[PDB]
DNA sequence: GAATTAACTGCCCCCCCCCCCCCCCGTCCGACTGA
């Protein structure tokens, strides 16, 4: 069972010293052994000597190993948020894109999903002070949509080198489901080499619609899907890198619906939904500018924001 | 190296001893016949030997139902509850959460699961007159991170949310200090953390709560549609273990479950479109199953979403439902709202 | 002419309510406007 305050004694301390700690609310070696150092230190005429030789004895008399949120939240504090171009949009996002986790955009046809896509490989490579997150790009292709004169364009916009921008970006075709998963472990051998910070797939449900087709092959499309989704997660996890993928949307052609502006939702059914962290969904917009909405967070309450696609990048709407 | 305390006859006891039986718990597993040929003796002392087992084992107290009834305080586990936060969901739980059994918590995306279970992860510190436990709590991630941020901000907020409750105890509770954070993988690796290092923290007292994220995702990872056997049997094996651990230590189990839709071409649903997942197996296990469920902009096209919390099955409590909104503070239900 | 074998089809019953617009293809002229 629990082991009571009063065994302190016999490891090294005094009666004084030990009810001290015992009238602070502290009552268990459990307790104070995970107990932060600096609300231990706090009360007056406590040394920091006495503190660390309490804590040791604690740790050699109480297991230890176990995780707590204060040190989960002070040990994971220097997370980077990559800035997206637009001021609107970091706002809407609280400073930009999260490391560590896997972001979606989904929406129709000529909405942005790939500029924004190459916005961010480019300013993935500025530097923190900047807004950036200091580290290549990697760029896994699905339909032969990339082009590098769009990435030249911000390049020039944020006054970086172009032929720089352009070596720091490894980019991959993918032809099939297969060879998709296939490039995750070549993905996996070439972050230890070096340093990345963005991983981008485009798109990640482009070609399930295709290679497995009718109600017979659903079940062998959802775990495929769920099991290249974990390999996203641990990669996530293990190389600290930020993650976004795209995805594609499909009609409602039933009566439940009745606002009628062209129901569509996205694709993937549970499992995408429930992988991903933070979901977006891009609408058109009036001219060139576009609607950006949140559609799940974790920690976020759904909103709006407006910007602009411009000869430049993702930016802002002019006036 | 304990029926020596039974008893007995020396020939029988020989016999035990010349069988390799070590505890009652060794004579209970096998069965007459078994008994009969290991030790090689008649059955009527056979008989005895079960009944005098038996006996040894329990049968002492003539425990009725009115010791149940009046002893508040002898059994804990009938009457006390553990509250979610809020009056209102109290109210449509009659209590809260019980202290025996499992809890299951289903539904949809961005319905609200991961802040319920934050809040009662906060709310089980508080102390017993205010629907607390006065002990920590255990989280086990099985999809993917933590949400660190929005538990801070969750503690910030506490005071706010705990209006009746008054907050010179409040700067007391260290709310980040009493939970506790784990991350598991496999199938494989979330049944040995249940195995090996939850006993650990319940027994020794640290929390007596413990929560798990999402149930469902490693099972939907491994085992298709032709798999179902293993599949039932680690889903069996993992209830067995966690209803033991509850009973054991009298702290609830609380388990996030995802849904599947109806994909109409039973179980109780007729016109629902979704239901909880992972069949029919592990909803054996389980004691009060819940359910949450958001009505999308086509139903909620009035400006702000609508959530709709929902009893589907429970031994003392009526099929009934209310709702709820998220905000900074936590999870709040709307009063005047339960359904009959 | 007939015993015998072979090939194509079939397995079924619940939704009766009604705010909802959204990103232009207007057709074009009056006047502003800066150059
Ligand atoms: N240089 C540019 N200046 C202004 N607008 C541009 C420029 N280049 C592209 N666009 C606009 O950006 C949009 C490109 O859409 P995008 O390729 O991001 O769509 P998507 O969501 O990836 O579509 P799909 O589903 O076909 O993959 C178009 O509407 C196009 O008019
Ligand atoms: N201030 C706020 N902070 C955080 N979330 C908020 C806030 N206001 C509203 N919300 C809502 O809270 C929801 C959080 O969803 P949540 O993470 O609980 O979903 P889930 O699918 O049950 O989770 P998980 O997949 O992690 O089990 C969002 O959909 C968001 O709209
Ligand atoms: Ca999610
Ligand atoms: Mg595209
Ligand atoms: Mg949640």
């Amino acid at each position: 069972g629990p082991q009571p305050i009063s065994r302190l004694e016999q490891c090294g301390i005094n009666a004084n010293d030990v009810k001290k700690l015992e009238e602070a609310g502290f009552h268990t070696v459990e307790a104070v052994a995970y107990a932060p150092k600096k609300e231990l230190i706090n009360i007056k005429g406590i040394s920091e000597a006495k503190a660390d030789k309490i804590l040791a004895e604690a740790a050699k008399l109480v297991p230890m190993g176990f995780t707590t949120a204060t040190e989960f939240h002070q040990r994971r504090s220097e997370i980077i948020q990559i800035t997206t171009g637009s001021k609107e949009l970091d706002k809407l996002l609280q400073g930009g894109i999260e490391t560590g986790s896997i972001t979606e955009m989904f929406g129709e046809f000529r909405t942005g999903k790939t500029q924004i896509c190459h916005t961010l490989a480019v300013t993935c490579q500025l530097p923190i002070d900047r807004g950036g997150g200091e580290g290549k790009a990697m760029y896994i292709d699905t339909e032969g949509t990339f082009r590098p004169e769009r990435l030249l364009a911000v390049a020039e916009r944020y006054g970086l080198s172009g032929s720089d921008v352009l070596d720091n970006v490894a980019y991959a075709r993918a032809f099939n489901t297969d060879h998709q998963t296939q490039l995750l472990y070549q993905a996996s051998a070439m972050m230890v080499e070096s340093r990345y910070a963005l991983l981008i797939v485009d798109s990640a449900t482009a070609l399930y619609r295709t290679d497995y087709s009718g109600r017979g092959e659903l079940s062998a499309r959802q775990m495929h899907l769920a099991r290249f989704l974990r390999m996203l997660l641990r990669l996530a996890d293990e190389f600290g890198v930020a993650v976004v993928i795209t995805n594609q949307v499909v009609a409602q052609v039933d009566g439940a619906a009745m606002f009628a502006a062209d129901p569509k939702k996205p694709i993937g059914g549970n499992i995408i939904a429930h992988a991903s962290t933070t979901r977006l969904y891009l609408r058109k917009g009036r001219g060139e500018t576009r609607i950006c909405k949140i559609y799940d967070s974790p920690c976020l309450p759904e909103a709006e924001a407006m910007f602009a696609i411009n000869a430049d990048g993702v930016g802002d709407a002019k006036d | 190296m304990d029926l020596d305390l039974l008893d007995l006859n020396p020939r029988i006891i020989a016999a035990i001893k010349k069988a390799k039986l070590k505890s009652v718990k060794e004579v209970l597993h096998f069965s007459g016949p078994d008994l009969k040929r290991l030790t090689n003796l008649s059955s009527p002392e056979v008989w005895h030997l079960l009944r005098t087992a038996s006996l040894h084992l329990r049968g002492s107290s003539i425990l009725t139902a009115l010791q149940l009834h009046q002893q508040k305080e002898r059994f804990p586990t009938q009457h006390q509850r553990l509250s979610l936060g809020c009056p209102v969901l109290d109210a449509l739980l009659r209590g809260g959460l019980p202290l025996d059994g499992i809890t299951e918590l289903a539904g949809r995306s961005s319905a609200g699961k991961t802040q319920l279970a934050l809040q009662l992860c906060l709310a089980v510190q508080f102390p017993r007159q205010h629907g607390g436990l006065e002990a920590g709590a255990v989280y086990i991630c099985t999809e993917d991170a933590f949400p660190h941020k929005r538990l801070q901000q969750l503690m910030a907020q506490q005071p706010r949310l705990r209006t009746d409750v008054p907050g010179e105890l409040l700067q007391k509770l260290r709310f980040g200090s009493q939970i506790f954070i784990e991350h598991v993988a496999d199938v494989d690796t979330l049944l040995e953390c249940v195995n090996k290092k939850v006993p650990v923290l319940l027994s020794r007292g640290m929390a007596r709560l413990v929560v798990i994220d999402s149930v469902a995702a490693p099972f939907r990872c491994e085992f298709d549609s032709q798999a179902s056997a293993p599949r039932a049997r680690h889903l069996q094996s993992l209830g067995a273990t966690l209803r033991e651990l509850s009973s054991a230590f009298q702290s609830p189990v609380l388990c996030i479950n995802q849904v599947t839709e109806a994909m109409e071409e039973p179980l109780g649903f007729w016109d629902e479109r979704v239901s909880p997942a992972l069949g029919i197996t592990w909803a054996n296990q389980l004691l009060v199953r819940l359910l949450a469920d958001r009505l999308r902009e086509e139903e909620a096209a009035l400006g702000c979403p609508a959530r709709t919390l929902r009893v589907l099955s429970a031994p003392h409590l009526p099929p009934s439902s209310c709702s709820y909104t998220i905000s900074a503070e936590g999870v709040r239900g709307t009063p005047g709202t339960q359904s009959h």
